[PDB]
């Protein structure tokens, strides 16, 4: 089963780090 | 930039064009009045909105009004 | 009047300090004040410290017209000289910025435009309801 | 049933703040004087200074007389 | 003693780089070389931006995913036996 | 109308950080925006009610299904004075061996939370009494969020 | 050259000006229209800068307000004698100091209050009192009442001496500005005069009567049997055979063997063990040595003879590598101003008062004052309470000093300018300091609580995981512990026992003395000590340096010292005056005060007071917990918050239920600072406008129309009443539980 | 020091 | 002991309204500043003429209130 051990990491930092590149570029893009 | 506006309840004592510390307002000649003048303000783009021209104002309510608006370099006082 | 010019004028004596320029000068703007000055004398720099202005004409540069304000004021104040600055940009242009008229704005004087005048008290002016939905505001009509 | 009760009366509380909010901020904007021209509404802007006053008289009374009991008991 | 002129300004602002050098390459010609030849692929911005993206994810979630129970004390599991509550709850 | 804040231009000519705050702070005050109207208006609450109807959905069906899932409604329902609901299951690197070990109750073979919100006595009540009841539910709820 | 010059009656007393009040300054002199004219009566009452301009009158009502300061001390220190004369137990408390506790206070029987007579001991009931007067009159040699009657009638009548004075110094004969200005008189007047004959004589008092008295009382004789001081002064057969070498007379002193007055000049060092004090023939010789230390160093400045040096030539000669011309126009500023000299002052007191207040818990200067745990506590946070206020009022001096006496024309400094020239590195290496010291010393606690909560104690910065020792101290500590050996072959023993090894020493079955370790926790007080520190002084210097000029406003001393803004404008502008960043900083000190003594208080508590038993073991009074407990958050808010308010809170129904009222009281004036501290002026005016309404609709409005406070009246009414409350809190805490279990 | 203490309550 | 405890509930309440419907009626205007509602809802200040008005927008008065209901609740 496993599930938690492959979704948390996915959720607590690959999510985010994608989220805050894409809004920082979004924000400060002309 | 700010917006500065000049009533006509304005008795033309010249105290508001002194107060300011960035040389926004001026005095014109005008026929409303006892002393003939009036005051203006041409050079709005270097309001910085100290608010120091409507603290020497005498009338039972100010004459000159500051509303404050878009901010930018120069309204913001920033030196770098 | 017809403004006037600052070709070559020389600069006070200063040891130097760390309110000068900054990037800004470089990329956006600076203002040059210039004044004469009857004998060496020493002032006080709206920077920071205290520095000697020489006899004959004098040239500044400084980073906002506030600076530039006070300095002249405090120098009309004390001092009883005259003074004027203009705004440099980094294209080269120059313009004219103080008295513009050749006389200084607390003085009337013929020939001056009224801007930004409202003929009606302060009392007078419309709710923000009537002027909803416009781009234009209740003190601006 | 603790945590139930708290957490409600706290979301009470919240809404019931933000209902005078939006009331002062109706005032501000969408009202139009001489359209409600001596209704209960313009009553109301009339006389604020009285329930003000009383507002307050009430607030002074609680507070003292509560405080002085509590304060002589301990 | 004249600190202002307006034919050029570079001077006048202080557009200066204080520590720029600007002599020749002194790296060996052999290592340059060898290092450009190795590094061609991650110079595109958009592709590099991708790449790391997608590996970093994938690898985070496989090392995540198949580390054993030695290395994660969560991974190891509870050994000690239960314990009731205060009243007596399971 | 070019920078971040598009629905207002005076937001966007300024330099400074504080761009992006009032950016962020004035996204919902639909009366501000330049170029408004009422039909923009009544529309744009329109559309953000039906988003908020669909977030409160989806909230439920996580919900459910978390309990269905990681839950001991079986057990529970069985002796309802002796056993501790349980919330949903705790996953954690940083977590120490006495942390693993002090966290394990109920029933369970690894660290959960006590649900103190109580919604298993609402659910047993309202007459469900299998994970399969409330598994549909998540979908039913999943269903009306879509 | 030196001379005195007075004036003959600048002014003549009359009632005439007390009838109308704000004299000084005519817009208050004009006449009261609103009710802020009543607040700013007060704010101004002794500005005397801005008065008038003449340095004169400045100078003369300088000096009567210090004399008028003078009577109120003497009234002050006339008034606690009486009371330990008329209501006291000394006399009990002098045959048996261990078992009796000090008391000096009587409550009458109005209402309910008379529960507050605890029964102290000695047969009498009254308020335990723990300022440390009963050792003072002890070490003193005070062995009845009469003497003490005397000594209050003496310090009333010095009162009312120095008030005679102040009248006919300002009213009769006002000096003149030049005898102000001589400084090197002042120095030399102050250097030998007030502080080596005062020593001298301070000394020959101890040696002739204290040292003869105390022997005796130490010796077990009862203090209605000991002789009276004059008789040891008229029989030499007392002292011949209490001190074999006063019957040789003053001959030796004069012959320079003076070996022969080794008998009660002595250079053993240490603790006396009888007392728990340092030897007296100590403190006599200390005393005899600062004295000539004193009367030489103070014949140092030129005054009106050949002989001498000048300040002037010594300042301005100087030629140094890093300084140069340097300090060459600084005479002119410190015999000009009043605010740097003002400054200057109160930064060396506070720091003086620190400095007195660590030697003094470190080495107990009176006898049976190390035992009595609750007069060391009050006494060491007093003082540093003193010593964090003055140096926190020097910064805003200093800023007075820099807005309104400082131009660059008539008076020009090198390194004043120098400093100026560059503040921005300053402020910024200070900030950055500050991050990097506040980030690690409270990352570290952060990180201990986190690896505590997950169940992981193997990866703390403990004693038993992760081990930071200061090495250093623990260096210092043994070369102090090796010094007496060899690096003082003079001294018996070593200076004070805090140093590591030696003997534990105690007093009547009470710990007096230890050495006291030093491990991780310390390691992290102190860096958590110095971050405080560093904050306070960039705030501080931050407020001093910009106060003349700034980026944002550059003509920010035309507004002056007290001035709440400039405007909405450019952002926001509130809070930039100088007296803005005092306000500020205030805050910062009253932080690192209330941890450093928290600090004191647990580690004593655990590793140095307790009881000893007489098979020999030690029990401290916490357990000794610091060590291991201290390291966490929750170890301070469990451990020594929660643990030790047991007693102050279950204190009712007792003698020591003002101590939980106090405390109650202080919390509520914390919370009522908030009031103050978090909202604005506007809205409280419009509030008035409609209670005013209310009035008038009655006829009963006032004529001096009520106003709300100013913005700068605001803020200082909430720092002061958030002050006050913390004091309070702290005040009542320490003193309940230090009495009851102490 | 019992006198003491009675001076309080003399009346 | 409960009449005590609603005894400052109602203090709390009394308070809370007091200033909820102040700052909703002193909206329009008032005596210091008679042109409020050309500022907005929400705005810093008015300058420190006229002696100093800082909190003076609604805004500020919902700011104030949000402690009272905050205590009240607790
Ligand atoms: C939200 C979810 C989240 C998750 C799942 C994790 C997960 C983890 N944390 Mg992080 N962390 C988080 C948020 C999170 N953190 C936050 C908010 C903070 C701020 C307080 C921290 C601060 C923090 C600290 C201070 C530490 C960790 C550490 C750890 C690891 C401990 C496991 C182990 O025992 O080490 C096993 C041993 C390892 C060193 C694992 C090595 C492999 C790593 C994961 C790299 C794999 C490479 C991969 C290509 C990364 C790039 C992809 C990119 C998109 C991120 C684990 C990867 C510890 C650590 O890893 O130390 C460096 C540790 O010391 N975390
Ligand atoms: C403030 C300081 C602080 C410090 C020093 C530590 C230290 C430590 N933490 Mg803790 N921690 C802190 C605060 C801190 N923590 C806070 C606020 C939290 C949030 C609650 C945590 C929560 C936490 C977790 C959850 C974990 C730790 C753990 C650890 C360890 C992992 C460190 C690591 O791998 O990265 C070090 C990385 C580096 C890249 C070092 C950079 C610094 C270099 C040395 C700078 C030197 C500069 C140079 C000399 C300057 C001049 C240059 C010149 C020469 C040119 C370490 C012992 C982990 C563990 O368990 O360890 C036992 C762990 O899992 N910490
Ligand atoms: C029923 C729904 C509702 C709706 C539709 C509105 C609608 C509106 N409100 Mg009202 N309001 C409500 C309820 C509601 N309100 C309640 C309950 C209150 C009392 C608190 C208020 C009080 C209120 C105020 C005081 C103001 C408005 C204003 C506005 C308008 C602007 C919205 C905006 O810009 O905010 C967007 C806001 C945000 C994205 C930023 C704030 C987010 C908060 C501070 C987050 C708190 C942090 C978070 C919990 C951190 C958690 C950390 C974790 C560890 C737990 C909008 C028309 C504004 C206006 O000027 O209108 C003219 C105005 O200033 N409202
Ligand atoms: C716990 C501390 C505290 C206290 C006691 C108060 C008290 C009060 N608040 Mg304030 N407030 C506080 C914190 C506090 N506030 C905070 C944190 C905020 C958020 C900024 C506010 C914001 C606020 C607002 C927005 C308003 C108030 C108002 C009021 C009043 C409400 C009426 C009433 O209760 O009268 C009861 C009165 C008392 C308990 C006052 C104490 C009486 C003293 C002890 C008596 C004097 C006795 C003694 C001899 C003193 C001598 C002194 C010595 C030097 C000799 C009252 C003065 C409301 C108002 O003004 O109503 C008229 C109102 O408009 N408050
Ligand atoms: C705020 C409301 C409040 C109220 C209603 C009371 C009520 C009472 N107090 Mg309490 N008290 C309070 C606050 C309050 N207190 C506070 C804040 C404190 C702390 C300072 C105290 C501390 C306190 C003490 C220490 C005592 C009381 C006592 C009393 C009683 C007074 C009896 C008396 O003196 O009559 C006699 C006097 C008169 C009838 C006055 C009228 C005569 C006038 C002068 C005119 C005469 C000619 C016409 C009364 C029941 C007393 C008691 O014994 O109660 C059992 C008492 O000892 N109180
Ligand atoms: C509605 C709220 C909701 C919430 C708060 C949670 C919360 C949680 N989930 Mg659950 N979950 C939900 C619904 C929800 N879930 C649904 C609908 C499903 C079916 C796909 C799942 C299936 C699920 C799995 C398979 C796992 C979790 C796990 C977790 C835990 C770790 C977080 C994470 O890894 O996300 C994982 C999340 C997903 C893979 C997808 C859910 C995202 C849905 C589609 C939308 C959420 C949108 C959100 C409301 C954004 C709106 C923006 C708006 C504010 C503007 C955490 C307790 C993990 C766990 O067990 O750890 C112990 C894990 O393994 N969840
Ligand atoms: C320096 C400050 C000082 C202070 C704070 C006190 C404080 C006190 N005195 Mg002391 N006292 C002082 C100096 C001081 N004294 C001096 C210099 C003398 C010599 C003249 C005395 C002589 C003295 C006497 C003779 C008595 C006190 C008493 C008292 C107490 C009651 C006072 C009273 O209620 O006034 C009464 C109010 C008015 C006169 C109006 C009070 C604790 C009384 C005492 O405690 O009795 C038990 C008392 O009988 N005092
Ligand atoms: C050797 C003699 C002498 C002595 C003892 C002092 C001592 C003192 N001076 Mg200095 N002073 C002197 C010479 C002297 N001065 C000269 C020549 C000048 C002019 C250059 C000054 C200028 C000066 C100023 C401007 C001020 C002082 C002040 C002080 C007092 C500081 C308070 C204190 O520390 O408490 C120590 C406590 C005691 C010793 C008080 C006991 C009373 C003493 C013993 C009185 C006898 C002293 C007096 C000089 C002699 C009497 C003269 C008269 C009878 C003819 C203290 C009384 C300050 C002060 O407090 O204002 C009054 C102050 O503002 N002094
Ligand atoms: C060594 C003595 C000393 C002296 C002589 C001075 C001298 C001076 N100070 Mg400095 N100052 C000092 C120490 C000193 N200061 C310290 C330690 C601090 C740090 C707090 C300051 C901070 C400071 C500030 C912030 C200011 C001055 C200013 C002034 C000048 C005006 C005085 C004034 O008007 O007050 C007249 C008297 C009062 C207003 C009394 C106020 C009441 C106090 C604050 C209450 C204390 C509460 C009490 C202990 C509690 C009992 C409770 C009970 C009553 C119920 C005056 C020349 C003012 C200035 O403008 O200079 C030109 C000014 O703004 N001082
Ligand atoms: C006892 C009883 C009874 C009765 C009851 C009743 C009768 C009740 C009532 C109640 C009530 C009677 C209540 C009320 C409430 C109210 C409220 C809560 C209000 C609020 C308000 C507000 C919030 C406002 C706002 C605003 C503004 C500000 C402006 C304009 C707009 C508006 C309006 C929005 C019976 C017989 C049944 C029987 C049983 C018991
Ligand atoms: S707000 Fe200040 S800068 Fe603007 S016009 Fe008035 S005085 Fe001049």
């Amino acid at each position: 089963n496993n599930l938690p051990s492959i979704f948390v990491p996915l959720v607590g930092l690959v999510f985010p780090a994608i989220a805050m590149a894409s809004l920082f570029l979004h924000i400060q893009k002309n | 930039s700010h917006s500065v506006k000049i009533y006509d309840t304005c008795i033309g004592c010249t105290q508001c064009v002194r107060a300011c510390p960035t040389d926004v307002l001026e005095m014109i000649p005008w026929d409303g009045c006892k002393a003939k003048q009036i005051a203006s303000a041409p050079r709005t783009e270097d309001c910085v909105g100290c608010k120091r021209c409507e603290s020497a104002c005498p009338t039972d309510f100010l004459s000159v009004r500051v509303y404050l608006w878009h901010e930018t370099t120069r309204s913001m006082g920033l030196a770098y | 009047t017809p403004p006037q010019l600052d070709p070559n004028t020389p600069s006070p004596i200063f040891a130097g300090s760390t309110g000068g320029l900054l990037r800004k000068a470089q990329v956006e703007e600076f203002y040059v004040i210039t004044w004469n000055s009857p004998k060496e004398q020493i002032f006080e720099m709206p920077t920071g410290g205290a520095a000697i202005m020489r006899e004959g004409p004098n040239l500044l540069k400084l980073a906002r017209k506030e600076q530039c304000l006070a300095l002249g004021t405090r120098l009309r104040s004390k001092y009883k000289i005259t003074y004027q600055f203009y705004r440099v940009f980094p294209n080269g242009e120059v313009q004219y910025l103080h008295p513009k008229d050749g006389v200084y704005p607390e003085k009337a004087n013929p020939g001056r435009e009224g801007v930004g005048l409202n003929m009606r008290s302060i009392g007078k002016n419309v709710s923000p309801i009537e002027v909803k939905f416009t781009g234009k505001q209740s003190y601006d009509l | 049933q603790a945590a139930l009760y708290t957490h409600h009366q706290y979301i009470a509380g919240f809404i019931m703040t933000g209902a005078f909010a939006h009331g002062a901020i109706f005032f501000i904007r969408d009202y139009n004087p001489e359209q409600n021209e001596d209704n209960v509404l313009a009553r109301m802007l009339d006389h604020k200074e009285a329930i003000i006053s009383h507002l307050s008289w009430a607030s002074l009374f609680l507070g003292f007389h509560t405080l002085g009991l509590y304060v002589h008991n301990d | 003693s004249v600190y202002f002129d307006l034919e050029d300004l570079g001077n006048t602002t202080g557009q200066w780089d204080v520590y720029g050098s600007d002599a020749p390459s002194p790296y060996n010609p052999l290592q340059s070389k060898f290092f450009e030849t190795f590094a061609a692929p991650f110079t595109k911005r958009g592709l590099l931006l991708k790449f790391l993206i997608l590996g970093g994810g994938s690898l985070l979630t496989y090392v995540s995913a198949t580390s054993t129970g030695e290395v994660l004390p969560i991974k190891r599991g509870p050994q000690e036996p239960p314990k009731l509550g205060p009243r007596g709850k399971l | 109308a070019l920078r971040f804040p598009r629905f207002s231009q005076g937001l966007a000519q300024d330099p400074t950080t504080r761009r992006i705050w009032f950016g962020i702070a004035t996204a919902h005050d639909f009366e501000n925006h330049d170029d408004i109207t009422e039909e923009r208006l009544y529309q744009n609450i329109f559309a953000s009610h039906f988003g908020q109807l669909a977030i409160i959905f989806l909230w439920t069906s996580g919900n459910l299904f978390h309990v269905a899932w990681q839950g001991n409604f079986e057990a529970w329902v069985q002796d309802p004075l002796h056993v501790r609901p349980i919330a949903h299951a705790i996953w954690d690197p940083h977590f120490g061996q006495p942390a693993v070990e002090a966290f394990t109750r109920g029933g369970a073979l690894g660290p959960v939370n006590i649900a103190y919100s109580g919604v298993y006595q609402w659910w047993y009540t309202i007459g469900l009494r299998t994970n399969g009841d409330l598994y549909t539910g998540a979908l039913f709820l999943l269903f009306l969020s879509a | 050259e030196v001379k005195i010059l007075v004036d003959r009656d600048p002014i003549k007393t009359s009632f005439e000006e007390w009838a109308k009040p704000g004299h000084f300054s005519r817009t208050i002199a004009k006449g009261p229209d609103t009710t802020t004219w009543i607040w700013n009566l007060h704010a101004d009452a002794h500005d005397f800068d801005s008065h008038t301009s003449d340095l004169e009158e400045i100078s003369r009502k300088v000096f009567s307000a210090h004399f008028g300061q003078l009577s109120i001390i003497f009234l002050w220190l006339s008034g606690m004698y009486f009371h330990g004369a008329r209501f006291s137990n000394y006399e009990a408390w002098l045959s048996d100091p261990t078992h009796i506790g000090p008391s000096a206070q009587v409550v009458w029987s109005i209402v309910g209050q008379e529960i507050l007579n605890g029964d102290v001991g000695g047969g009498f009931r009254g308020i335990q009192i723990t300022s440390g007067f009963f050792q003072i009159w002890r070490a003193s040699g005070i062995t009845s009442e009469l003497q003490l009657y005397c000594t209050a009638i003496g310090g009333l009548v010095f009162a009312a001496l120095m008030l005679f004075a102040g009248w006919f110094h300002y009213h009769k004969a006002a000096p003149k500005l030049a005898w102000f200005q001589d400084v090197e008189s002042m120095l030399n007047h102050h250097l030998a005069g007030l502080l080596g004959l005062g020593s001298l004589s301070w000394a020959g008092h101890q040696v002739h009567v204290s040292l003869p008295i105390n022997q005796f009382l130490n010796a077990g004789v009862d203090p209605k049997e000991i002789p009276l001081p004059h008789e040891f002064i008229l029989n030499r057969d007392l002292l011949a055979q209490l001190y074999p070498s006063f019957a040789e007379g003053a001959t030796p002193f004069f012959t320079l063997n003076w070996s022969k007055y080794a008998e009660f000049l002595t250079f053993r060092g240490g603790l006396d063990p009888v007392t728990g004090g340092l030897w007296l023939t100590d403190i006599a010789h200390h005393h005899l040595a600062i004295a000539i230390l004193f009367l030489i160093a103070g014949h140092m400045y030129r005054t009106n003879w050949g002989i001498g040096h000048g300040i002037k030539d010594i300042l301005e000669a100087h030629k140094g590598p890093f300084t140069g011309q340097g300090h060459k126009g600084l005479y002119e500023i410190l015999t000009t101003s009043w605010h740097a000299q003002l400054s200057i002052n109160l930064a060396m007191l506070g720091s003086l008062t620190i400095v007195v207040a660590h030697h003094m818990y470190s080495m107990p200067p009176y006898p049976y004052l190390a035992t009595d745990y609750g007069t060391q506590l009050s006494l060491f946070t007093h003082h540093m309470w003193i010593g964090g206020f003055l140096i926190v009022g020097a910064a805003a001096h200093a800023a007075i000093f820099m807005v309104r006496d400082y131009d660059p024309t008539t008076r020009y400094n090198d390194l004043l300018d120098r400093v100026l020239r560059h503040r921005d590195a300053i402020i910024s290496h200070l900030n950055w300091v500050c991050i990097f010291l506040g980030f690690h010393s409270f990352g570290l606690y952060i990180h201990n609580d986190t690896m505590s909560a997950l169940g992981r104690p193997q990866d703390m910065f403990s004693d038993t995981a992760i081990q930071l020792q200061p090495v250093f101290a623990q260096w210092i500590q043994n070369t102090h512990a090796l010094a007496p050996g060899t690096t003082a072959p003079g001294a018996t023993t070593s200076t004070s026992l805090t140093w590591g090894g030696g003997d534990l020493v105690a007093v009547g079955g009470k710990v007096a003395l230890l050495p006291i370790p030093l491990g991780t926790a310390d390691f992290l007080v102190h860096h958590i000590h110095a971050f405080t520190i560093h904050v306070t002084v960039l705030i501080l210097l931050k407020g001093v340096l910009f106060a003349r000029s700034s980026r944002l406003i550059p003509d920010k001393a035309n507004l002056g010292f007290r001035f709440p803004c400039d405007g909405p404008g450019r952002g926001g502008t509130c809070q930039v005056s100088a007296w803005d960043h005092v306000f500020l900083g205030l805050f910062w000190m009253y932080n690192a005060i209330s941890v450093v003594i928290f600090h004191f208080s647990w580690k004593m508590q655990s590793d140095v007071w307790g009881s000893i038993s007489d098979q020999g073991v030690v029990t401290h009074i916490t357990g000794g917990n610091f060590a291991q407990s201290s390291i966490t958050i929750n170890g301070w808010l469990r451990d020594f918050l929660w643990a030790q308010a047991s007693q102050v809170i279950q204190s009712y129904g007792s003698s020591l239920s003002a101590y939980g009222l106090f405390f109650l009281g202080a919390h509520f004036v914390w919370a009522f600072s908030l009031m103050f501290l978090f909202s604005g002026r506007g809205y409280w005016q419009e509030l008035i406008e409609s209670i005013v309404w209310a009035h008038n609709k009655l006829k009963v409005a006032p004529a001096t129309q009520p106003r709300a406070l100013s913005i700068v009246q605001g803020r200082a009414v909430g720092v002061t009443h958030y002050l006050l409350g913390g004091i309070a809190t702290t005040w009542a805490f320490f003193l309940a539980r230090i009495i009851a279990v102490g | 020091s019992g006198a003491n203490f009675a001076r309080a309550f003399t009346v | 002991g409960d009449f005590l405890v609603h005894h400052a509930i109602a203090l709390g309440l009394h308070t809370t309204t007091l200033i909820l419907v102040k700052g909703a009626l002193d909206a329009r205007g008032s005596k210091l500043m008679p042109d409020k509602k050309d500022f907005g809802y929400s705005f810093p200040c008015d300058g420190p003429g006229r002696g100093g008005t800082c909190d003076i927008s609604a805004w500020d008065a919902f700011y104030l209130a949000v402690f009272w209901m905050l205590n009240t609740i607790g």
